[PDB]
């Protein structure tokens, strides 16, 4: 019993997890939901903008068990490491299923590229909180901005746009995207499910003061 | 006539002269923030001036003209609060600004920290740090030094914890620093970390950066700040429980539940990065594995912490 | 008179609308696999090195 | 109505020519990828050395 307790409180990584998603939107694909996860194809700034968000990453076995189901099966699946985020990407071209895991994430990324506006309302989803709308310009500077879901607007802002340039763009894209999937993980734990704390080490932390209590 | 003059999408330069008048003497009425709430969509648009040879600048300067002045009284917290928006969206053409320009509105900005409200501020801040950070690096000591004196707003608790933290992303840039910066930083992070006070989301977000930055943070002076930490710690913990909230800082030897948890792993952090900087994952030699395969083993909890010992047999020789 | 000449001038651009449209319609049903096709093997190519 | 729609028909046609000739240009871009492509196989030749 406190054997196998040993083996699941030891699988959650002290590395804190960042299942993210990015979409892409076209002129007849806009306010479309059969038609934006339909093409497994972009746009050119949405290609290069893609390469630049992370360094390459494979799926092999040979690499251990420090990726999750998104990017198991087909193809990059860009990733970015770092001290304690880990963030899988889950690109729109990638998953030859794509429903059942871009919805599930709780925030995502939708690049838009059409030229017309954008809601949540695109797509269903599971739990895709909160959006982050990025739109090119004429020249290199391109203009990024937030929505909430019109129920945690008051923890995380939504009257943020910016203007930044090409090799700024997806830094502080993914910057924003991470502060909102914090806030959405930090809204799911307030919903008080028992579930994993975001803050992995305070949840190992009460997984051993769970052994603690199980012995005594 | 400005709103229908503001919506060219295909005869230009010359609009550009009638917004620099129409903004140079102050009507001091309604039309004033109408044309400030104008601007910014001008400024998403602010696209047609590949044909207006940087004469942005001097509007710019007219910008931080009538920044300040009573010569715009002649709604001024409206009037800062909306003109930040618009040299913030401004603030994108690092190129056609000029160099000594960026200098000013630089120092605009730090004057906007002290203010009715520097939100928007302290974000643009953010943004044109990313941007031009070569303007920034003179600024950012003694920007934190002024940031050191906002004291515990909820409101600009986000942005500045973000700003932080996007900030020690860009290593090159305070690629050099000493120990007042850090010091600073975290005296500044310290309170935000209530358990009571704050949001859980900030309380998180505000562990989370102080963590990262002491990471971040230099290895020599290092355990510097470590008492100052768990005393901003514990001075966090001030009244919200004192079962055991003793200082407990290796300097010697070297629900509120929730704020308790909070303590252990922070500290516990900056053990295992004190002194060094180490992955937190063991991958163990070829060596190691037939040395000890299928070896004896025995794991305790000496406390929270939890031991495993393992002991060869010797398998791989008898194989 | 007037109304039976425009009507026919209509009826010709429409004509020529159309079969501009079909053609429209295969160069970019063309356009898409093509470049689908291009940026796999590329792609694949950069996995390989 | 019908010299309305007669001008209609007019700027139809012309967008049309306009989305035509565009989409020439993005058929070139596209056979630019294809030489992209085929430096992309020399990188195959030299990678398979």
């Amino acid at each position: 019993s406190f054997e196998r307790s040993v083996q699941l409180l030891d699988q959650i990584p002290s590395y804190d997890t960042h299942k993210i998603a990015v979409l892409y939107v076209g002129e007849g694909q806009s306010n479309s939901e059969l038609a934006i996860l339909s093409n497994e194809h972009g746009s050119y700034r949405y290609t290069e903008f893609l390469t630049g968000l992370g360094r390459l990453i494979e799926l092999k076995d040979c690499q251990p068990d420090k990726v999750y189901l998104g990017g198991l099966d087909v193809q990059f699946t860009y990733c970015w490491h770092d001290d304690i985020m880990q963030a899988v990407f889950h690109i729109a071209t990638l998953m030859p299923d794509k429903k059942r895991h871009l919805g599930n994430d709780f925030v995502s990324i939708v690049y838009n590229d059409s030229g017309e506006d954008f809601k949540l309302g695109t797509i269903k989803g599971q739990f895709n909180f909160v959006h982050v709308i990025v739109t090119p310009l004429d020249y290199e500077c391109n203009l990024v901005s937030l929505q909430c879901r019109k129920d945690m607007e008051g923890l995380v802002d939504t009257s943020v746009a910016k203007i930044v340039s090409d090799r700024n763009l997806p830094f502080v894209a993914r910057q924003m995207a991470l502060h909102a999937n914090m806030a959405s993980q930090v809204h799911h734990s307030r919903s008080n499910p028992t579930d994993i704390y975001p803050s992995k080490w305070i949840a190992r932390l009460r997984h051993i003061k769970r052994l603690r209590q199980r012995i005594c | 006539a400005f709103d229908f003059l503001l919506l060219l999408r295909a005869p230009y330069s010359l609009l550009f002269r009638v917004l620099l008048q129409c903004l140079k003497q102050e009507s001091d009425w309604k039309v004033l923030k109408l044309v400030l709430g104008r601007l910014p969509e001008s400024l998403r648009y602010k696209v047609l001036i590949f044909t207006s040879p940087c004469s942005v600048d001097q509007l710019c300067s007219a910008l931080c003209s009538m920044l300040s002045g009573p010569k715009t009284l002649e709604s001024r917290t409206d009037l800062h609060l909306a003109v930040v928006p618009v040299l913030t969206a401004l603030i994108s053409y690092h190129n056609y600004l000029d160099k000594t320009k960026q200098r000013e509105m630089v120092y605009c900005l730090e004057q906007g920290l002290i203010h009715r409200c520097a939100s928007q501020c302290v974000v643009a801040l953010s943004i044109c740090s990313v941007e031009m950070p070569d303007i920034i690096i003179k600024a950012l000591p003694v920007l934190v030094v002024k940031l050191t004196h906002i004291s515990a707003t909820a409101s600009m608790a986000v942005p500045l914890l973000e700003f932080l933290s996007t900030l020690a992303r860009l290593p090159h840039l305070y690629r050099n620093f000493a120990a007042e910066q850090y010091a600073s930083v975290f005296a500044i992070s310290l309170p935000y970390t209530n358990p009571s006070k704050f949001n859980q989301y900030i309380v998180c977000l505000a562990h989370h950066v102080i963590a990262m930055w002491f990471i971040r943070c230099r290895l020599p002076f290092r355990k510097d700040f470590v008492p100052f930490i768990t005393k901003g710690l514990r001075s966090n913990v001030l009244l919200s429980f004192d079962d055991t909230p003793e200082k407990d800082s290796f300097r010697a030897r070297s629900l509120k539940n929730l704020h308790l948890e909070l303590t252990e792993t922070c500290l516990d952090m900056m053990a295992r990065y004190v002194f060094s900087n180490f992955t937190a994952v063991p991958k163990r030699s070829p060596v190691g594995e037939f040395l000890l395969a299928g070896g004896r083993t025995k794991t305790w909890l000496v406390g929270n912490k939890l031991v495993t010992v393992t002991t060869s047999v010797g398998t791989g020789t008898r194989s | 008179s007037q109304i039976r000449q425009l009507q026919h001038d209509r009826e010709e651009f429409y004509n020529q609308s159309q079969e501009l449209q079909t053609k429209l319609e295969d160069c970019r049903n063309m356009i898409a696999e093509l470049r689908i096709e291009l940026k796999k093997a590329n792609n694949k190519v950069c996995h390989t090195e």
